């Protein structure tokens, strides 16, 4: 039993250092020898060889937390490790393993109703670009560097604010065309599906287009074989060019007589598609995957509207746009020098836009950064002495676990945790809810979080304090496996 | 090194505490010790365990040493100080693992100490002065669950007369009591009812040829440590002059010429009690031999052959501060325990002379200071808050060990006890040491006196701050 | 393995300071000092820790005597002269590993200490003058901080600086001396410490000699003795004839340290004298030297003029205590604050806080040239010797900075022992002493040091936290003397 | 036997790993840096003094070393030289911040202090930046020739380096379209004195057996161009000889029909068949380098061919003139006279063989220095004077700021000082005197006192025209700080093997 919660403690400790906006990034040289200098907990959890079975419940609860808000994973891990760390103290006091379960359940049910009573929600809409750019600041502020978020919150928001329309949203439409080279300031916004191409013979102002679909990319007897191959690729590009295609796509490289054919019929020779856009370009234009050059027809065809060349990001790229939604797809172009920061920027983008998605359905915003956690830590520990019996222990061991969350925010910022926790707990008694932990001060100084703007989603905390408690309870109710 | 050997200090202090943890209270489990020779000895008394036991660590030695200073002042409870220091020292390391200094910990411990000395005086119930019924209740609380329960009916009187004959009116009204002037004489032979009290000092020794002008109706005792000086004495003419060496019968007649009675082979616990009961003095230098020579002492000398023994009673004395208590019987195993527990009770009724307060023990005083310090912990902020609260709940092992060694569970019992102590503020309930049930200790009657438990709590806090003050033992191992 | 015996000596000398590091300052911890005979030792000061330590390494044994050479000058500073010299060895070994010769580091240290004392002698204080008194007031308030005297301790501070300066002895060379046992503790039962007052003499709480002496018996000639004036049977019957032989010589206030005279109060209206039992020698000798008297065990013999001067012996009630008012004497060895309270036991730590204030006030009085406390001299010197080092350009240039980086260990230690983080306090002292140099208008910003009780930046010239300049100067001399020897040893 | 995978052991292992890879490139800093020899393993001896030429050919096994060698790879893509300086500076940042970490200070604090110190330094470098453009550098160009003189000043080569300075300013000025190392090659010629060198306006290549066919080609020709062929030219048992004879016939007739002056190929032509492929009736060439392939197509413009009688429009199209001359005795290829002339090749006419190494160490940065002094004008001094001024500024900024960063910014300060300390150690002087006498008059007199590489005494590199580009130093110390805080921010390295 104690070995299980010890495995949960070390699983909490390996992600506690990567918590908050000053998370220490870890190095991943994985099974197939990657190289990630990364900070997101779901990236590390999907790489770590979780061998102990009791920690797999914690990993699965964090994965379920990822599956519906996209964030709050490290919060679930830290809170569950804190609950089990205080649970072993409760067990070594002399409480049963049953009593801690319903104590945690009662205090979690109390937290689930105290949590909507501290909200400072969003103002009017997920429109008004400059208002919701500040609302998306906290997500990438936690992940990437804070001084970088001032451009990055705008770049991540002005593209995602294209379609906050008719009460429905999709996060898959926000893509990234990862283009290397110039700095992060050179990043820009694009409206439609974008990737680089090679050639130039593009008809631009097309109607509802006719898109080629590729699921698989590319003495006189010698001259006769040459003419045979010549008319062979001619009939091949005609087998696409019949039924009137405007573009010819391929995942690979150019061919010289084939590009002369694509200039002869005036077709855009699209090249160099990824091993992931083969589904995504089919999804956006209504295309069905075709292996070779011979078997397209008019029924076997995609339908964009405007395919031409753009030079934003200082590089020639394609554009696919104006679908049934007429603005369904809206990628972003992310410019960096190397790749080892660009994966973190990419994993910050979607973790910003899923918070935008949960803001479509939950406008409630709680003050984050120690404000909510110390408030719950005070409320439940004031509830704890009210109900007598053995649960009076366990409820008081619940809210104290909430104090482990700003402590992990404290010690990740070079701050003495006991001083800042005592100071925050004292100032929360009178200078109420909206105060929390300041990051920038080396001195353990508190700061009001509402005027700082550092607020989190209410539904994320609401689901996270449910799933972490469920994980801790379902871990505490096992004894062993023969192993 | 440093905090590592500080943790080693508190570990070496805690291990000797859990050695003697279970053996407090009236249901004490017996700790057995073997030598590397074959001596197999079982006991309950914690001090008896502390005497033989060796410790390889100087921190544990000093922790033992301050309790060794504690034993000879107010008496027992020396297991309680070694217990109650250890939990504070163990709970201090949880903040020493929080990278906070020993200084904030010991200042929080001192801030708990000044609270604990006050809150015990809040819950102090006044016993009345020298009223024999609650004086019997003092015997009922302090002297029972021992081997005196068939002979405490005499010990209740032996307490009450001895405390009234060891008083000292130095700065005020009779305030200092003492246990070294009460003239105990524990001789076997006869029934234990022959153990009697009287005013004065008995002396086992006598002159070897008692054809002397020996007993005079107002013996004025001069001490000495020569017939020319015997001639020189007769300026003021005292009637007795005390030596310690042998007096021949010719020298006895020559002292009869002076009319003074000397004495031989007398002990020093005899001699200082002789001088204490009478106000003796000593001088033989002739220009210091003045009006200031003779200590006007007793009102009766008495050659008495008590138990065929050459007794001399210096009784009806000057100062009622060294007075007779005989101790008779068959063997010498229980009136020694009577003497021990009644010198502890002598300090008890010394407290009754000064602060006559009987606070409910059995952890009820401990639960009261615990609750009254937890509620005071709610207002205070700063880093010293958590250690200050820690000794709020580190010290409650006095019920927790006592509920441990009586069969009942500790968890539900202590949780229900604090449940009937926090919101039930004016109750002061304690765990009964027999059935393991939460009773009103005021209804049960087991009241520990205030000053002795104040001394134990203070000495425990001093032990804690002494150990945490220690940094390193670098002069050897 | 093992190499560079200089580094072996550096580690051996560094271990000695690592023992006595956390003991620096009044909030220092305790070092258990145990030989295997069984005995323990509980002590906080580096002097006896350095003395009774069974020291092992021979190169480290060069330290304990050189710091003992600090002991025979002023006493304390023995810990700091170990700590500073060990940090000098630590930085000097790092300089040695950069192929800088130990001769060059030693010559740089020898330039640095002379430049440091030249910097110190242009920035010390003599402001604690005859009219500079409130500095002594809050300097006494430093000795009684965080105590319950603090609301009456200003009223105590006025009377205690009036105690020490009025009792002051102009010595044989003219410099003022304070005998510490001259003014002494003296309890009074009854009302609390709100009313305790300095009396300009001693006033003994023993048996009353006489009301027969007048309210100001103008020439109190102290005919003190040791006998008890009791009759036996120019006297053998020792009550009168010796004291009458000296009494015709103008013996004004007879004192009998033993018993009283039998015809006492009748001789006490023609002489105006006393007979007080148990006159302790703390007050008997310090009324003898207060007046210039002679105590006569035997008296049969001159004895006219050597019964020294006092001006009046008052017979009144002082806080439920008629006292023996040996007061207004020839020399000022007679003063006592009548400690009103219950005993010397209810105000025991209170009279401790009243006595230690005297001996911490006396330190600035001897050798009136003074520097601030709180380690601010070391912070100012680290500011100083940095820019002094950057002017050199020789091979000693890296030495003096390693001098200046070493000296700030004394605020670095005191920040640790006062339960603070050691970085920010020393950094704040360095920042505050920057504008003591780089800003010409704020020259009155030098005196910011660490408070030894809390560990925070705080003025010391305004607060009285001071140190005699010869202590700082000679400790900085002897630290370099300890550094140069062990750096030469290889 | 030492196990180090906990957090403080993690960072200690990481900084030992950066220290060893810094020692792998420590001695190569500066113009006269010590050479390092590595092999491939099979006998391909490579002596190098460059950093990335060492570092790419080096091995790297460690995680933190791999996540700094990427920054090292990023620094060579700008200009090349300077990759050792940024890595050595970041390693000295880590070695100076070393004793503060295990004493108990937080890595995010020292990272933030590094960032603030970097922002302060990149501020202070901008104010001391001096432009030198209109002080007669392109018109009356001789002062820009003067910094062209800074490559080999006051040597026995310096008299010939007057001609080399004039020709390097010509090799920059005549071709400035953001010039590269590719557009200007150097060609070694044995024999003669070093003064007899040249800078030709075109390509230059020695001809060997498999290289080129026969002399007496149309040298003085109005428009001599190139066929760029990828087919060979060289020479059933009765039905296999006549087909080869016919192929010989049509490949002979291709030269008449297509009209190619010199056919170019990556395929061998027979010089044992010299007149036999002069019986191709024209010149040809084979086994071509890629610099010849570019600089005669991107600059001259010779078209590329495919078949038996492959005619094109640029086998005798517009180039200026052909040349084939005994330069130093040996006749060389010259498809000189390029209409798109980003091609002027240096012709190292000289006696000794290892002076090729001397010129490819000394004039391979002189092209960079001169084309940068044209490209950048806001420049600063070198020789470690700029790091010394930033170290003085940040030494002031440390003690004038309260808080724990004061010890770190000074740690940011002294860590700069190994940049000239490694320089003089690569020169040979004592670092201690050359640093102390530097810092004294640097803190008293002025800023741009720097370390001279020749006499090893403190000089004024601003007056010796030793210009360092301000933007290059900005990117250098920015990348040094970034590679510092990346390794400092790294604690955990999760492995998760195969098995
Ligand atoms: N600048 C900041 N100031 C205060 N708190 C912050 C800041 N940035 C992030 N946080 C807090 O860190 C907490 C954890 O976020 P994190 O777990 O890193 O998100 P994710 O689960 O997407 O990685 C959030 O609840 C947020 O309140």
């Amino acid at each position: 039993v104690y070995r299980n919660i010890q495995a949960c403690k070390e699983l909490a400790q390996t992600t506690r250092t990567a918590y908050g906006p000053n998370g220490m990034n870890k190095m991943v040289i994985n099974h197939l020898e990657k190289l990630f200098v990364t900070n997101d907990a779901a990236t590390i959890l999907r790489e770590l060889e979780v061998q102990h079975p009791a920690a797999k419940m914690i990993v699965m609860a964090s994965h379920m937390q990822e599956q519906e808000v996209g964030d709050g994973t490290n919060f679930v891990l830290v809170f569950a490790g804190a609950l089990l760390e205080l649970a072993e103290e409760l067990l070594r006091i002399g409480l049963s393993v049953s009593e801690v379960i319903e104590g945690y359940e009662i205090a979690c049910r109390k937290a689930h109703e105290i949590l909507p009573n501290l909200v400072c929600c969003s103002a009017k809409n997920l429109r008004d670009i400059d208002e919701v750019s500040s609302l998306l600041r906290t997500s990438i502020m936690s992940k990437q560097y804070g001084n970088e978020v001032f451009l990055a919150k705008l770049i991540a928001q002005a593209c995602v604010s294209i379609f906050p329309d008719s009460g429905h949203f999709n996060v898959d439409n926000i893509r990234v065309c990862k283009i290397l080279g110039s700095g992060i300031s050179s990043s820009s916004v694009l409206h439609g599906m974008v990737f680089k191409k090679e050639t130039e013979g593009d008809v631009t102002s097309v109607k509802d287009a006719k898109i080629a679909v590729y699921s698989c990319p590319f003495a006189e007897e010698l001259m006769n074989f040459s003419k045979g191959e010549e008319n062979l690729m001619d009939a091949q590009v005609k087998a696409i060019a019949d039924t009137g295609a405007n573009v010819v796509v391929t995942g690979g490289k150019v061919a010289d007589m084939a590009l002369h054919y694509a200039n002869k019929y005036n077709i855009m020779l699209v090249r160099l598609n990824s091993k992931w856009d083969l589904r995504r370009l089919c999804k956006t234009v209504g295309a069905t995957a075709l292996p070779r050059l011979t078997p397209p027809v008019l029924e076997e065809m995609g339908h964009c509207d405007s395919v031409y060349l753009s030079e934003v990001g200082d590089t020639q790229v394609v554009v696919f746009k104006h679908e049934k939604e007429d603005g369904a797809i809206s990628t972003i172009v992310l410019r960096g020098s190397t790749d080892n920061l660009m994966d973190d920027i990419e994993r910050a983008v979607d973790d910003g836009v899923n918070t935008f998605k949960v803001l479509t359905r939950d406008k409630r915003l709680v003050p984050g950064g120690g404000a909510t956690e110390i408030e719950l830590a005070k409320q439940i520990t004031s509830y704890g002495e009210t109900c007598p019996g053995l649960e009076q222990y366990a409820i008081k061991k619940f809210a104290e676990a909430f104090e482990a969350i700003p402590r992990a925010l404290a010690e990740n910022s070079g701050v003495k945790a006991n001083e800042v926790i005592s100071k925050l707990y004292a100032v929360h008694q009178e200078g109420n809810k909206n105060v929390g932990l300041d990051i920038e001060a080396e001195v353990p100084a508190v700061k009001d979080m509402l005027e700082a703007g550092i607020l989190d989603t209410y539904l994320g905390k609401y689901w996270a304090i449910k799933l972490a408690t469920n994980a801790a309870v379902t871990v505490l109710r096992v004894d062993q496996i023969i192993m | 090194s440093g905090r590592k050997v500080q943790s080693g200090n508190i570990n070496a202090a805690k291990t000797i505490a859990d050695i003697i943890r279970t053996c407090l209270g009236p249901k004490s489990m017996m700790k057995m010790l073997l030598d590397p020779m074959g001596g197999i000895v079982m006991t309950n008394d914690g001090n008896a365990i502390l005497r033989e036991i060796q410790v390889q660590h100087p921190a544990a030695k000093s922790m033992i040493e301050i309790s060794r200073t504690q034993d000879e002042e107010v008496g027992d409870g020396t297991t309680s100080v070694i217990i109650l220091a250890g939990e504070m020292l163990s709970v201090a390391e949880h903040f020493l693992e929080q990278q906070m200094h020993p200084t904030v910990v010991i200042s929080a411990y001192r801030k708990a100490l000044d609270d604990m000395i006050s809150t015990l005086k809040k819950i102090s119930i006044p016993v009345d002065i020298s009223d024999s019924d609650m004086m019997l209740n003092i015997i009922n609380s302090s002297i029972t669950t021992k081997a005196i329960s068939r002979w405490s009916s005499l010990a209740c009187n032996i307490a009450l007369d001895a405390v009234k004959m060891v008083q000292f009116e130095e700065n005020g009204r009779k305030e200092i009591d003492i246990k070294k002037y009460a003239r105990v004489e524990k001789i076997p032979g006869g029934i234990i009812e022959d153990s009697c009290v009287l005013r004065g000092v008995m002396i086992n020794k006598d002159v070897t040829h008692p054809r002397m002008r020996r007993y005079i109706k107002n013996p004025r005792i001069v001490l000495l440590d020569i017939q020319q000086l015997c001639e020189d004495i007769i300026q003021l003419k005292p009637d007795v002059v005390i030596t310690e060496k042998g007096i021949s019968d010719l020298a006895q007649h020559y002292l009869m010429r002076a009319n003074i009675t000397a004495i031989r082979r007398v002990r020093k616990t005899d001699n200082n009690r002789i001088a204490r009961a009478c106000g003796a003095r000593i001088v033989s230098r002739p220009e210091e031999l003045r009006e200031d020579d003779v200590g006007t002492g007793a009102g009766l000398l008495e050659i008495k052959k008590i138990g065929d023994e050459y007794f001399t009673f210096i009784t009806d004395c000057k100062d009622p501060k060294a007075c007779t208590i005989l101790l008779r019987g068959a063997s010498k195993e229980i009136l020694s325990e009577v003497e021990r527990n009644l010198q502890d009770a002598m300090q008890v009724c010394r407290n009754v002379l000064l602060d006559p307060q009987l606070v409910p023990g059995g952890g009820a005083s401990e639960m009261a200071v615990a609750h009254a310090l937890t509620e005071k912990s709610k207002a205070m902020t700063g880093v010293e808050q958590w250690p200050y609260r820690a000794v709020a709940q580190a010290l409650e092992v006095i019920p927790r060990t006592l509920i441990q060694n009586c069969g009942a569970s500790t968890i539900r019992l202590l949780t229900s006890l604090r449940a009937k102590h926090t919101q039930e503020n004016c109750e002061t309930w304690g765990v009964n040491g027999e059935t393991g049930t939460l009773v009103d200790m005021k209804e049960l009657g087991i009241w520990e006196p205030l000053a002795v438990k104040l001394q134990t709590y203070k000495t425990a806090v001093e032990t804690a701050v002494l150990l945490l003050r220690i940094d390193d033992i670098v002069s050897g191992h | 393995t093992g190499e560079t015996i200089r580094s072996q000596n550096v580690m051996a000398a560094a271990s000695i300071a690592n023992i006595v590091k956390s003991s620096l300052g009044p909030v220092g911890l305790d070092k258990m000092l145990v030989d295997d005979i069984g005995d323990v030792t509980i002590t906080n000061d580096g002097a006896t820790i350095l003395k009774l330590l069974e020291v092992e390494h021979p190169a480290a044994k060069v330290l304990c005597e050189l710091a003992d050479l600090q002991d025979k000058e002023v006493g304390d500073g023995t810990t700091s002269v170990v700590i500073i010299a060990a940090e000098l060895l630590k930085n000097a070994d790092e300089l040695v590993k950069q192929k800088i010769h130990p001769t060059s580091v030693i010559s740089g240290y020898r330039l640095a200490c002379k430049e440091a004392v030249r910097y110190i002698n242009e920035n010390l204080i003599v402001n604690t003058d005859e009219l500079g008194r409130d500095c002594l007031i809050n300097a006494a308030k430093t000795s009684m901080s965080s105590k319950i005297i603090g609301i009456n301790g200003d009223f105590f501070a006025n009377m205690v600086v009036d105690a020490v300066l009025a009792i002051k002895y102009t010595d044989i060379r003219g410099q003022p001396r304070y005998p510490v046992n001259s003014v002494n503790i003296l309890k009074a039962h009854g009302r609390s410490q709100m009313e305790s007052m300095l009396i300009s003499g001693y006033a003994l709480n023993c048996v009353v000699g006489s009301q027969g002496m007048p309210k100001r018996i103008v020439n109190a000639k102290i005919a003190c003795l040791d006998f008890s004036l009791q009759k036996t049977k120019r006297e053998s019957d020792i009550t009168k004839e010796r004291i009458q032989k000296i009494l015709a010589t103008g013996a004004n206030v007879i004192l009998t340290t033993g018993g009283i005279d039998d015809m006492c109060l009748k001789y006490f209206v023609e002489a105006g004298a006393m007979a007080v039992r148990r006159v302790l020698k703390r007050d008997l000798k310090r009324i003898a030297k207060a007046s210039g008297a002679t105590i006569l065990s035997t008296l049969a013999n001159f004895e006219a003029a050597m019964l020294g001067q006092a001006e009046e012996v008052v017979q009144e009630r002082i806080c439920d205590d008629e006292l023996i008012l040996i007061k207004n004497t020839k020399a000022r060895t007679s003063a006592s604050i009548i400690l009103r309270g219950a005993n010397d036991f209810m105000c025991d730590e209170m009279e401790r806080s009243l006595h230690d204030a005297l001996c911490v006030v006396k330190r600035v009085l001897e050798s009136k040239s003074v520097v601030p406390g709180g380690g601010a001299v070391e912070a100012a010197l680290s500011i100083y010797l940095e820019n002094y080092a950057t002017s050199m350009g020789s091979r000693e240039q890296l030495a003096i900075a390693e001098f200046a980086r070493s000296l700030l260990v004394i605020p670095n230690t005191l920040a640790v022992n006062a339960a603070q983080d050691s970085t920010d306090l020393v950094a704040k002292l360095r920042a505050f002493h920057n504008e003591a140099q780089v800003n010409p208008e704020r020259k009155n910003l030098k005196w910011i040091g660490l408070d030894l009780s809390n560990g925070k930046p705080r003025d010391n010239k305004q607060a009285g936290v001071f140190e005699p300049t010869i202590v700082k100067v000679k400790s900085l001399k002897f630290a370099t003397e300890a550094a140069i020897t062990i750096l030469r040893i290889d | 036997g030492t196990d180090s995978s906990q957090g403080i052991p993690q960072l200690v292992s990481n900084i030992s790993a950066c220290q060893v890879i810094a020692e792998a490139v420590r001695t190569t800093l500066g113009p006269r840096g010590m050479d390092k020899l590595i092999v491939d393993g099979r006998g391909k001896a490579t002596i190098s003094n460059d950093g990335a030429t060492i570092l790419k050919l080096l091995d790297v096994v460690h995680p933190a070393a791999k996540t700094l060698v990427d920054i090292a790879k990023s620094q060579d893509a700008e200009v090349g030289d300077g990759t050792t300086s940024v890595t050595l500076l970041a390693a000295e940042f880590l070695k100076q911040v070393k004793p503060y970490v295990e004493e108990g200070l937080h890595p995010q604090i020292i990272i933030r202090a590094f960032r603030t110190a970097t922002q302060l330094a990149v501020n202070k470098i901008k104010e001391i930046a001096v432009t030198v453009k209109k002080a007669d550098k392109v018109e009356q160009r001789k002062l820009l020739e003067k910094c062209a003189m800074t490559a080999l000043s006051s040597k026995l080569i310096s008299q010939q380096k007057a001609f080399f300075a004039k020709m390097v300013v010509d090799a920059v000025m005549m071709l400035d379209d953001l010039l590269q190392l590719k557009m200007i090659g150097i060609k070694k010629v044995q024999g003669g004195a070093l003064e007899d060198s040249q800078l030709v306006a075109g390509v230059a290549f020695k001809k060997t057996f498999s290289y080129a066919g026969f002399e007496m080609q149309p040298k003085k020709y109005h428009n001599p161009k190139i066929a760029l062929l990828n087919v060979e030219l060289e020479l059933d048992y009765q039905a296999i000889v006549d087909a080869e004879w016919n192929i010989l016939y049509d490949k002979l007739e291709k030269i008449h029909h297509s009209g190619a002056k010199v056919v170019l190929s990556k395929l061998p032509i027979g010089d044992v068949a010299t007149q036999y492929f002069a019986d191709r009736d024209m010149f040809c060439a084979g086994r071509v380098p890629e610099e010849d392939l570019k600089r005669t197509m991107m600059a001259c413009g010779g078209s590329i061919q495919t078949s038996v009688n492959a005619l094109s429009a640029d086998v005798l199209g517009r180039c200026q003139v052909f040349e084939e001359t005994q330069i130093g005795g040996e006749r060389y290829n010259f498809f000189t006279g390029c209409p798109k002339a980003k091609t002027c090749t240096f012709i190292l006419r000289g006696g000794a063989e290892q002076f090729m190494e001397e010129t490819e160490r000394s004039l391979h940065d002189a092209i960079m220095i001169v084309r940068r002094a044209i490209k950048n004008d806001s420049v600063v001094a070198g020789g470690g004077a700029i790091e010394m001024e930033l170290s003085k500024y940040l030494r002031d900024y440390s003690r004038t700021i309260p808080g724990k960063q004061q010890l770190l910014i000074g740690a940011y300060a002294k860590a700069l000082e190994i940049i000239p300390r490694q320089l003089c150690d690569n020169a040979g002087f004592d670092a201690t005197n050359i640093l102390n006498k530097l810092r004294a008059r640097h803190a008293q007199g002025g800023t741009w006192y720097g370390v001279d590489i020749n006499n090893e005494d403190i000089a004024d590199n601003f007056e010796a025209f030793v210009w360092e580009p301000a933007m290059v130093r900005i990117n250098a110390l920015t990348a040094a700080s970034e590679a510092a805080c990346l390794i400092v921010s790294v604690d955990e390295t999760i492995k998760n093997p195969r098995s």
